[PDB]
C-alpha cells in the first residue's frame, strides 16, 4: 500500500513534464504562435545541444565502480529473452520479416528513461532509483541503441543489393562506399558500379549520381556505415566523453573544476524542460495523435505496457532481485517508448507511424499505467 | 556462369584512323539495353559518350563528338560496337563499356590510343 | 585591491555565457547548422516562454518590504539627470530631435541587467549584491521600459498627425484607433479620417486600409495605444505576477508550493543559457559585428561605458551611498546594453543599427571593462 | 477659417427619377483632387463609387455602376456634383463626399432616397 504523501512526489516530479508539453501544444495547435519552420528549429537545439547535454550530465556523475550489477543484468536479460524470441520467429515462421524484429525490439524493450524515467522513479522510490535509473542510460546509449543501429544498417545494406544484384551477388568480393553517401536506403539515387576481374571475381563500388553476399563482406560493409553513422551522431560523444570522465572523476577524485561544471551547467539545465517543450511541439505538428490505425496503436501499447513489464518479471526474478528491486526494475520497463528509436525509424522508414503513436500516446498514458504498477506492486 | 566482359579492338593508330571496340556481354540475366562508353584519362572528372538503350530509338551522344561515333546492337551476339572516324588526338583515353543490368558492371580492357 | 582568487569567481560566473553565446555564433557563421528560419524559432521561445519565466524566478523571490531605498534612489536619480539633461536639449538647442532622446536615453542609463548583471555582480560581490540587481530589474520592467514605451508610442502619434494633419490639428477634438492597429508607425497603410461638425470641431478616426492638438487629445491617444502594446507583452505579465506573488508571499510567508514552483522552474532553469544562446545567434546573423559606423561605435560604447558610470558617480553620492553600495552602484552602471532597448529599437526604427551595435560589441568588452573598475575601485 | 462641408440635394423620388449631389469645400489648404463618395446602409461592408482624381483623367467607377453616374469638377467653385440617372431602388443609403487633403475629410448630411 502507498500513503497519500507519496503519490504527492510523484505528482511532483510528472506535472511539470506536462505543463511543458502541453504549452507547446497549445502553441502551435491552438495559438499559432510557432510557424512550422519555426517549430523545426526548436528540435534542431533540443536533438542537438540540449539533449546530449543532458544526457552527459548524468553519465559523467554516475560512479562506474559502483554499478549495482545484478539490478544491471535483469535489464540485460529483459532484451535477450525479447530478441531471442524474434531471432526465432524470423527464421522459422515464413511470415516474419526483419522490417518487425526491429520494431518488435524497439517497441518492447527501449522506453524513455533518459526524460521521464530518472524524474519519475526518483520520486516514487527515492535517490537509490533515480541512481539505478541513469545506470540504464549508460546501457542504452552505449549498447542498445548501437546495436539497433546495426540493424538499420543491416537492413538498408540487404535492401540495396537485393534490388540490384539478384542473380550475381554470389561473387562479390569488396563493397566499397563512397564518402559522400551517409545512408542508403531510399534517400539518394546510388548509381552502384561492378568491377569485372579476370575470374568471375566482382568489385563493388557504390557512388553519388548525377542525372547472397560472403558475411566477410557485409560486416565489412555494415561497420563502415556504421561508423558514418556513429561519428555524426550527437550523443556518442555525449557517452564517449561522459564515461570517459566518470573514470576518472571517481577513482582520483578528480572534481570537475567550476568553470567547466558551469559550462555545461548553463545549457544542461535547459535540457529536461526543452525536450518536454520539444516532445509537445512533435505531437501538434503530427495530423492524428493515434496515427497507425486503432488496431495498431492498440498493438503499439501492449507490447510497450504489457510485453515489457510481464518480461521483466520473468528476467528479474531469474537473476535473483527481490524487494523493491524487483518493483523499481519492474516500474522502468513500463515506461512509455523511448525517442531514439522514433528517431531511427523516421530515418529509415521502418514503421514511422507505429514509432510515432508509441512516442505520442505512450506519454498521455504513461502516468495512470506506472501508477498502475505502483500500487499494484505494493499489495 | 560467372559473367565475363571481353573487350578488344584498342591499338596504336594516327590521327584521322578508324577504330570498332567491341564488348561481349555473355553470362548474364535478362539485360536492359543501356550499354554506355565512356573516357577516362588519368585526370579525374570523367565524360560519357554514346549509349544503345532500350530499343535503338535514341542514343545519347555528346555535344562534341555528336553523329561521328556509330553504335550498333546485335542481340542475337549480344555485342555492341563503337564505330570510330576522324580521330581527334584527345582520344587517348581508356574506352570501355558500362552494361546496365540494375547495376553498371563494366570492364577495362582496351588500349585506345590516338597519337 | 582585489585577490586573486575573487578573480575566479568573476570568471566561474561570466565564462558559462560566453561558452553559450559562441556555441550560437559558431552554429550560424561558422558550422551552418540553424537555418536563419530555424534560428528565428529560438528566438521566439526566448522572448516569448524563457526570459518571462527567468525574470518571474527573480522578482517572485525579491522581498518587497526590504529593498534598500538608499541604493535604490541613486538608481533613479541616475535616470533623471540624464533625461533632464535631454528635456533640456531639444527644447533648447534647435538640432536636437526626439529621435535622439530616446536613444541617448538607452545607451546611457539601461543595462543588461537581468541576464548578465545578476549572475556578474553576484560573482564580484556576493550574495547581497546579486540580491541588489533584482531590485533594480523590477524598477527597469515596471517603470523604466514603461516609460520609454510612452515615448516611443509618443514619437508615432506625432509622426502620423505631423503627415496627414498639418494645417487643421488644432480643431481635433478625438483620435479613436480601431482596435485592429496595433503599431501605426510606418507599417500598415492607416487610411485615417475626420468627421467635419457644425463649429470646425473635428473627429478623426484611424482605420485599417485595403487598396498640434490639445493635449487632452494627445494624452488620450497614447493611453490607448501604451494599453495595446501592454497586455500584448509577455514581460509584462512575469511583472504583474512577480510583484503580486512576492506582495503575498513576504507578508503571511506563504511558500509557494512545490507543484507550482517546479513547473515554472522547468522552463525557467532554461532561460539564463537560452537566452545567452539567442543573443549569439543574433549576432551571427547580422553581416556585421560593428553595424552602424566606426565613428557612432565609439559613440555606442561611451554614452554606455563612461557617460553611464559617470552619472551615477553624482548620483551614487548625492543620495549617499558609500563603502561597497557604491561600489556596486557603480559597476552596475557600466553593464552592456540592455535588449528590450533594443527590441523597441527595431520595432519603432529608431535607430535600431546603434542600438544593435551596443547590445553585439558592447558585450564582447563588458567584460574587460567592468574588471576595470572592478579593480580601479578597489584601490 | 475652420473648415466645413456642405451637402445637399437628398430627397425623396422615385425609381428612374434623376438626382444631382453637391459637395461644397470650403476653408481647405491645397486640396489634392481625390473627391470619392460611397454608399452606406445600416448594414456593414461599405462599397464606394466614384472618384474625381488628379487630373480628371481616369475616374474609379464600380462595376455595378459603371459609366451611369455622372461626377465633375469646378476648381473655381471647388465644388464636385455627382449625377444620377436610371435609379435603382437599392440606393437608399447614405451618399456623402470624402475629399482627400492628406487625411479623407467627410460630412453625412444628404437624404437619397429611393422608393
Ligand atoms: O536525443 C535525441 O536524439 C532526441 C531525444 C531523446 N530523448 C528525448 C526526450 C525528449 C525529446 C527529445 C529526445
Ligand atoms: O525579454 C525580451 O524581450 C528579450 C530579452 C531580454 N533580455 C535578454 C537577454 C538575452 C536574450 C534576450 C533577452
Amino acid at each position: 500500500m502507498i500513503t497519500a504523501a507519496d503519490f504527492y512526489h510523484v505528482m511532483t516530479a510528472m506535472v511539470p513534464l506536462y505543463v511543458a508539453m502541453i504549452l507547446a501544444y497549445g502553441s502551435v495547435k491552438w495559438w499559432k504562435i510557432f510557424t512550422p519552420d519555426q517549430c523545426s528549429g526548436i528540435n534542431r537545439f533540443v536533438a542537438l545541444f540540449a539533449v546530449p547535454l543532458l544526457s552527459f550530465h548524468f553519465i559523467a556523475a554516475n560512479n562506474p565502480y559502483a554499478m549495482n550489477l545484478r539490478f544491471l543484468a535483469a535489464d540485460s536479460l529483459q532484451k535477450v529473452i525479447v530478441l531471442s524470441l524474434l531471432f526465432l520467429w524470423c527464421k522459422l515462421s515464413r511470415n516474419g520479416s526483419l522490417d518487425w524484429t526491429i520494431t518488435l525490439f524497439s517497441l518492447s524493450t527501449l522506453p524513455n528513461t533518459l526524460v521521464m524515467g530518472i524524474p519519475l522513479l526518483k520520486g516514487m522510490y527515492g535517490n537509490f532509483s533515480g541512481d539505478l535509473m541513469v545506470q540504464i542510460v549508460v546501457l542504452q546509449c552505449i549498447i542498445w541503441y548501437t546495436l539497433m543501429l546495426f540493424l538499420f544498417e543491416y537492413r538498408g545494406a540487404k535492401l540495396l543489393i537485393s534490388e540490384q544484384f539478384p542473380d550475381t551477388a554470389g561473387s562479390i568480393v569488396s563493397i566499397h562506399v563512397d564518402s559522400d553517401i551517409m545512408s542508403l536506403d531510399g534517400r539518394q539515387p546510388l548509381e552502384t558500379e561492378a568491377e569485372i576481374k579476370e575470374d568471375g571475381k566482382l568489385h563493388v563500388t557504390v557512388r553519388r549520381s548525377n542525372a547472397m553476399p560472403p558475411t566477410s563482406v557485409m560486416t565489412r560493409l555494415i561497420l563502415i556505415m556504421v561508423w558514418r553513422k556513429l561519428i555524426r551522431n550527437p550523443n556518442s560523444y555525449s557517452s564517449l566523453f561522459g564515461i570517459t570522465w566518470s573514470l576518472i572523476s571517481f577513482k582520483w577524485n578528480i572534481e570537475m573544476p567550476a568553470l567547466i561544471a558551469k559550462s555545461i551547467s548553463i545549457l544542461s539545465d535547459a535540457g529536461l524542460g526543452m525536450a518536454m517543450f520539444s516532445l509537445g511541439l512533435f505531437m501538434a505538428l503530427n495530423p492524428r495523435i493515434i496515427a497507425c490505425g486503432n488496431r495498431r496503436a492498440a498493438f503499439a501499447a501492449a507490447m510497450r505496457f504489457v510485453v515489457g513489464p510481464a518480461v521483466m518479471l520473468v528476467a528479474s526474478y531469474a537473476v535473483g532481485l527481490r524487494g523493491v528491486l524487483l518493483h523499481v526494475a519492474i516500474i522502468q520497463a513500463a515506461l512509455p517508448q523511448g525517442i531514439v528509436p522514433f528517431v531511427f525509424a523516421k530515418e529509415y522508414n521502418v514503421h514511422p507511424d507505429i514509432l510515432s503513436t508509441a512516442v505520442i500516446f505512450g506519454m498521455l498514458i504513461a502516468l495512470p499505467i506506472t501508477l498502475l504498477y505502483y500500487i499494484l506492486l505494493g499489495l | 556462369s560467372q559473367v565475363q566482359l571481353v573487350e578488344s579492338g584498342g591499338g596504336l593508330v594516327q590521327a584521322g584512323g578508324s577504330l570498332r571496340l567491341s564488348c561481349a556481354a555473355s553470362g548474364f540475366p535478362v539485360n536492359i539495353s543501356w550499354m554506355e562508353w565512356y573516357r577516362q584519362v588519368p585526370g579525374k572528372e570523367r565524360e560519357w559518350v554514346a549509349a544503345i538503350q532500350s530499343t535503338g530509338s535514341y542514343t545519347w551522344y555528346a555535344d562534341s563528338v555528336k553523329g561521328r561515333f556509330t553504335i550498333s546492337r546485335d542481340n542475337a551476339k549480344n555485342t555492341v560496337y563503337l564505330q570510330m572516324n576522324s580521330l581527334k588526338p584527345e582520344d587517348t583515353a581508356v574506352y570501355y563499356c558500362r552494361v546496365k543490368v540494375g547495376a553498371y558492371y563494366r570492364g577495362q580492357g582496351t588500349q585506345v590510343t590516338v597519337s
